[PDB]
DNA sequence: ATTCGGCCGTGTACAAT
RNA sequence: AUUGUACACGGCCGAAU
């Protein structure tokens, strides 16, 4: 043992220079899609490469700021059929409507919502990470509503119902009430289950395909060694 | 394929009067404060404390009452001591502080209220009234009545012995290998709105001591008030230490965040080099600012035996200013491990530093040890807030008093009554 | 201005010795 | 408010140019 799995998928390949279009900042500028504001640029990496074709090494300042929205960007494209990607931009919001027979379905709807992160170290590796969120949401109306907001409407002992079941699909307690004990390792299990069959690959690795090269995402978590030093 | 170091066994609480009480051990520190008391044993002139409430005649009260005796009498070692009980009769606040005006004049130097409802308002209207005058301990009724008044009571009567000017417990953290003086920092948001307080740390006895603290500064005085305090820790170690800053001068923030330069670490820097112009603070100074934060979309897998939880200590990055630290494990039980949700560990973040790239990864680690010693210095109950003790003081701080003028109760500041100092009055 | 990272409040529960 | 740990909402505060 003596490893920490730290929430983080390697970037086990990606190109080693990336076509980036640097551009002069214009004030007009959209969040849009591949286009990233570093600096005072905008940098039209990958789609939109049309006007300067140049290119940026490994070791360039640019390429770990702009290759984080690059590679959200390539991501937010191969997605399976359940899921729908809510809102991209710091982050990319993979939502799920779940469907597990549990306990007073009929009266309120639980939702799956990955929060799609991304983090860089050392400037030589990189990695993608993922946060659940489930949402609360009253299935015959669809709005956001808390355990304590419902109460004696939709049913007093229904907070018993919803609740139980919101920490047994988060993988914190029991189906019943109760805590177990493998509630760390359930709470990942989950996370690498529902990124697999989210980006539409139940392989261990998804080769997306981008304007530059192929990127390939071990949608494992990342191992951190045990050294002392 | 970053890197994780643990901090070496250790941190074993010390209560005086020597002790080898092992931490993340309920059982066991309750059995040694039992066996052995509390660090600095909190005897006043009335040895008599009252218990303020509205019942008569419940079983509850009753057994609560007994609960308080059998066990201050025994863990908390306030010797000469009796239970007195004072009775309101309703609810409305102005009558609980008629109640208690008639303990406060008998004189007893502890009163644990009991509240009948969970009431907001009056209860902090009344806790700034009866924390600026005596050591109490308000709690309610509803919530008494549902669980065990065992695993209650015990963590009710160590804050208790905490607010009554004692030190339940006190941290094996050696003079070195730590910072001289720590400034934390943390914060409450109220109507979206930052509201900071400062934990300053002295080594008053060459051991880690809280030894006073500073009351709510808005953001816009928050830089101002850093670089008095800056000077006013220096100020106060001199007083009562001949010794220097060998080691830092280090801070702790959290609920903010600050700047790389024209900011928190400028008016360290600036104020650092008026200190040494002064002969104040060696010219091997270390500034190392930090920053804290609690929730962020990392998690961690520890160790599969461990609950597959992160053990006591863990360092996972390097050479990037982010790390992250893990202080609550599992409690280590008769059975084996607590059975615990999924925790969300602590990150750590050097936004600025001036350690030069001599011995960075050493002096890393210098703070990083601290904190998690500094985290377990929180007296509130028998389990520790996965904050160091200068962010958990702060931010208890800071709510208790936004609470208090929120409501336009009794107005509370560490500044203006000398008394609260080396006193818990805000947990 | 955007990217990127958090961040603390009020109410459900769970459990320690 | 015995404490924490979690949780869901509501509202969000600020790192880097």
């Amino acid at each position: 043992s003596g490893i920490l799995y730290i929430n983080i998928y390697p970037i086990v390949n990606y190109p080693e220079t990336i076509k980036v279009s640097a551009i002069p900042y214009y004030e007009e500028f959209l969040p849009g899609k591949w286009k990233k504001r570093i600096g005072d640029l905008i940098y039209l990496y990958g789609y939109g490469i049309e006007n300067e074709f140049d290119e940026i090494d490994n070791s360039n300042a640019l390429f770990g700021k702009i290759f984080r929205k690059y590679l959200l960007d390539i991501l937010s494209e191969n997605i399976a059929t359940p899921w729908q990607l809510k809102e991209l931009g710091s982050t990319l919001r993979l939502v799920k409507e779940i469907t597990e027979n549990y306990e007073f379905s009929n009266i309120i709807k639980l939702q799956y919502e990955l929060i799609i992160n991304v983090h860089h170290w050392q400037n030589t590796n990189f990695g993608i990470i993922v946060d659940l969120k489930i949402n609360i949401l009253d299935r015959e109306n669809n709005q956001r509503i808390s355990y304590t907001k419902i109460k004696d409407k939709y049913g007093e002992s229904v907070k018993k119902k919803i609740w139980v079941s919101v920490q047994a699909f988060h993988r914190h307690l029991t189906p019943e009430g109760k805590k177990y004990a493998t509630a760390m390792r359930d709470k990942f299990n989950l996370l690498t289950g529902l990124l697999k069959e989210a980006f539409g690959s139940s392989e261990d690795e998804k080769t997306f395909s981008t304007p530059d090269g192929e990127i390939k995402i071990v949608f494992k978590p990342l191992e951190i060694v045990e050294v002392s030093n | 394929m970053m890197e994780y170091k643990i901090v070496e066994n250790g941190l074993t609480y010390r209560i005086g009067n020597g002790a080898s009480v092992p931490i993340s051990n309920t059982g066991e520190l309750i059995k040694g404060l039992r066996n052995y008391g509390p660090y600095e044993v909190p005897s006043l002139k009335y040895n008599q404390i009252a218990l303020i409430h509205n019942n008569q005649f419940s079983s509850l009260i009753n057994q609560l009452k007994s609960q308080i005796s059998s066990k201050i009498d025994e863990v908390w070692h306030i010797h000469n001591i009796n239970i007195s009980e004072f009775i309101y009769d309703s609810p409305h606040f102005d009558s609980i502080k008629s109640q208690v005006d008639n303990a406060i004049d008998t004189g007893v130097d502890g009163i644990m209220l009991v509240l009948p409802e969970y009431n907001t308002p009056l209860y902090y209207k009344l806790k700034s009234y009866l924390i600026n005058s005596i050591p109490s301990q308000f709690m309610r009724y509803d919530i008494l009545s549902n669980r065990n008044l065992t695993f209650y009571v015990d963590n009710l009567l160590v804050q208790f012995v905490s607010k009554l000017g004692g030190k339940p417990w006190i941290l094996n953290v050696d003079p070195e290998k730590g910072s001289d003086i720590i400034i934390g920092t943390g914060a409450t948001r109220i109507d979206n709105v930052n509201l900071f307080c400062f934990a300053m740390v002295f080594k008053k006895d060459g051991t880690m001591l809280w030894n006073e603290i500073s009351p709510i500064v808005t953001s816009s005085e928050y830089l101002t008030y850093l670089k008095s305090t800056i000077k006013k820790v220096v100020y106060g170690f001199k007083k009562s230490n001949p010794d220097w800053d060998v080691e830092k001068l280090t801070l702790h923030v959290s609920g903010k965040r600050p700047k790389m330069k024209d900011g928190e670490t400028k008016i360290l820097k600036e104020t650092v080099e008026e200190l040494k112009k002064q002969e104040m603070v060696s010219r091997d100074v270390k500034y190392a600012i930090l920053h804290l934060n609690e929730t962020h979309p990392f998690w961690v897998m520890g160790d599969p035996n461990n609950r597959f939880h992160p053990y006591e200590g863990t360092k996972v990055k390097l050479s990037s200013k982010r790390y992250l630290l893990t202080l609550l494990q599992p409690y280590l039980k008769r059975n084996g491990l607590e059975m615990v949700t999924p925790i969300k560990p602590l990150s750590v973040e050097i936004v600025s530093d001036n350690w030069t790239s001599e011995e960075y990864y050493h002096n890393v680690h210098e703070i990083l040890d601290e904190i998690y010693y500094l985290s377990k210095m929180n007296w509130r109950g028998f389990r520790s807030r996965n904050l160091p003790v200068t962010v958990n003081y702060p931010k208890l701080v800071a709510g208790i008093i936004a609470n208090v003028n929120r409501y336009g109760g009794y107005p509370i500041n560490p500044e203006g009554n000398r008394s609260l100092q080396t006193n818990p009055w805000f947990l």
